[PDB]
């Protein structure tokens, strides 16, 4: 050890995550906090239509949510309370499109009933003098509760396995997300059983819980954008798309 | 991530584990489901007599969960002063739950009259609020036992998981999806009596007490961090 | 055949233990259809924890 | 043909069978015999003292029949409301039957006299009129059963099949053949006390419930297509 030798390539391995054509890159290593196992494909025990694999469209990666992040965000504050398989809706139909100009979410117009497991990225981009340690978490079902209201907060969220993202090393969370409901799949427009909490799995939430701590002439912006893949998806049920609504702002 | 460890900078020797307590007590307690099967109080009444009730009519229906009563606090000196008890305390703790449970009702001494009690898993749970004891027909298909209370005032249950779901909802639950109310009880319990209205007037007012535990078909699911708490002894004593 | 031999010579008690929750045979009146019933976990729907 | 099948034109990949609820629930269901044997409630009477009974009168009788009651709806809040239960629902299903009942009669609390039961295979069945619980001696021969009240206010029974027949009529009894009459019912039960005049004054208007189940006899036989139905949400509500 103890030899760094900068080029004109600076000094780190790039390392990749290939996948369908959209390929990310990150300079430090993730640290992943898988909150349960690997689950079954559940085909078998309630779909007899077609149930499609989409791995070759559905498991790009896909920007949802960008934020700024500055040091006048208090100590224990939510930054975005993402709602992962809305929020991959929810952006779209918020910027400024339908659902059909996007390649990875068209089987969730064509097709009713949803299953599949998630990858989560949060990447920061922070600049090392900076110190702050955000955190990811994800939880189950979130609006299936009233007394999240009591628990939203770092210390709560902290007991459960948890992603970090510490801003002096600009660190990031990948962060697995199996697919764990009570039923074994999310439907993706309004159901004869239920219609309120459209394909609502949980929040990933971001909290903060190192402020940006900086020098009176610091970098005040802290951008953190956060992509999803979405690989061992489920599609089946297949109907009509002038059937889906757009989903909730 | 969670669970990690930097770097360790123990000064211990390694400690003599008891075996959680199976070296002194003759028993172990790391299971934490061989605990949940001791019985808790789940909610106290008082029969209250309405109307000149009819020999159908059922005395009182309350949904059947392990989550814990929406809690009723003339308060009662337990629910008052002894919040929550043991296993809404774990189920905080969980997310899910999927698994049987057992009840063990308790009746008074006055009453005499012969006992029906019923599981609908048919009744979903509108909202936490009206998630309680409620008091008020009988019902064929649904599933019966009769306690006769000259033998024993005391009837037993192993109510199981009727439900078309993977498992289900363990903490307070808001209503939020239509279906999901079909998704938090087990079912609902109901007590009725075969007294006359002559009879039924001596037992106004006598407790009705039910208890529960989980019955070794419980399995908790996803992990999910404790709420905040309340410490008991900072409560208030009754200033005389 | 009459059964002259004399017999059991017992104690009643009203209800099983409480605190008891271990290897320990409990009798109960299941709602369940089945004697042999038993709530179950299938392939998806066995639990993590 | 009913049953014949013209052109599958399926769509369907093949489904994972439950085993009829085997795997989720841990018991199957699609045997419906061991569903019948479920207790479901047969007639709830009111006593009723017209005379100064001897010692020996009966108090009620009634034919037995797995068919269900001539249904008796201050209307019953069960027979109005709870329409037929479950097994004259399946019963409609099969013109004939032929097998065991079970009974398990359960008595209220403030009697205490001793309960005389007869099963009376002689007794026909004339009409699906007054083929229902009849408020009426007690017999030598036919088969008795007496339960007190003191040990236990809840009698059972496994009243057997006497009929000089192949099977018996499974939907309601017009009674168009004088010997047919012989072949619906299994017999005749008759419920008697040992009370005399003076205590049987407190047990009046108390009730008196009869349940009742196959019991592993009872093999159904030709099928017959259901009668029309009718459901039960479409029925008022109590306007008040
Ligand atoms: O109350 C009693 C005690 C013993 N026994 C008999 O005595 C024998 C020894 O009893 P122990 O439970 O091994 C055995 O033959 C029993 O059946 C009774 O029948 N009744």
């Amino acid at each position: 050890m103890d030899n760094p030798n900068p080029g004109p390539d600076g000094e780190g391995e790039v390392e990749l995550e290939k996948d369908s054509n959209v390929v990310l890159t990150t300079q430090r290593d993730p640290s992943t906090s898988i909150p349960a196992p690997v689950s079954v494909k559940w085909s078998r025990w309630t779909s007899n239509d077609v149930v499609d694999d989409y791995a070759t469209i559905t498991s790009r990666w896909y920007q949802i949510a960008e934020f700024v992040w500055s040091k006048d965000d208090p100590f224990d504050k939510e930054l975005a309370r993402l709602i992962l398989p809305r929020a991959l809706l929810s952006s779209i139909e918020a910027n400024s499109d339908a659902i059909c100009d996007v390649p990875n979410t068209i089987p969730f117009k064509v097709h009713a009933y949803w299953r599949g497991d998630m990858e989560v990225r949060v990447q920061i981009n922070s600049n090392k003098f900076q110190v702050g340690q955000l955190q990811a978490t994800w939880y189950y079902s979130d609006h299936e509760n009233l007394n999240i209201s009591s628990k939203r907060s770092v210390y709560g969220f902290s007991q459960m396995d948890h992603a970090l993202i510490s801003a002096s090393a600009s660190n990031e969370a990948k962060l697995v997300i199996p697919f764990k409901h009570v039923y074994p799949f999310l439907p993706t427009r309004i159901v004869p059983d239920w219609t309120t909490g459209i394909l609502d799995m949980g929040a990933l939430n971001i909290r903060v819980i190192a402020p940006l701590r900086m020098s009176a002439t610091g970098p005040t912006t802290c951008n953190v954008v956060v992509f999803i893949k979405l690989n061992n998806s489920e599609f089946t049920g297949t109907s009509s798309g002038k059937f889906y609504a757009s989903q909730i702002r | 991530e969670e669970s990690r460890n930097t770097t360790v900078l123990d000064t211990t020797t390694t400690l003599q584990s008891s075996g959680f307590g199976r070296a002194f007590f003759g028993e172990a307690f790391n299971d934490l489901k061989t605990l949940m099967r001791r019985y808790q109080l789940y909610g106290q009444l008082l029969l209250s007599v309405t109307t000149d009730k009819d020999i159908d009519h059922c005395m009182f229906t309350f949904p059947c969960l392990p989550q814990g009563l929406a809690l009723d606090i003339s308060p009662h000196e337990i629910f008052n002063r002894c919040r929550d008890g043991i296993i809404p305390l774990i189920a905080s703790g969980y997310r899910f739950y999927r698994g049987d449970l057992r009840y063990k009702i308790v009746f008074p001494s006055n009453v005499n009259s012969n006992i029906w009690v019923q599981h609908r898993p048919d009744r979903r749970l509108e909202g936490w609020s009206a998630a309680k004891i409620v008091n008020c027909v009988y019902n064929h298909g649904y599933a019966s036992h009769i306690q006769i209370t000259r033998v024993n005032n005391v009837i037993e249950l192993e109510v199981p998981f009727y439900n078309a779901t993977c498992y289900n909802y363990l903490q307070a639950f808001n209503a939020s999806s239509a279906a999901s109310s079909y998704a938090v009880s087990l079912g609902e319990i109901s007590v009725g009596f075969q007294a006359t209205s002559d009879d039924i007037a001596s037992i106004v007012n006598k407790p009705v007490t039910i208890y529960y535990s989980i019955g070794d078909g419980m399995q908790f699911s996803q992990w999910v961090g404790y709420q905040p708490m309340m410490i008991l002894d900072q409560l208030p004593a009754p200033v005389v | 055949p009459s059964y002259q031999q004399s017999p059991r010579h017992f104690v009643p008690t009203g209800m099983h233990s409480l605190a008891l929750g271990t290897n320990l045979v409990e009798p109960l009146h299941a709602l369940r259809l089945d004697a042999a019933g038993t709530t179950q976990h299938p392939v998806g729907c066995a639990p993590d924890e």
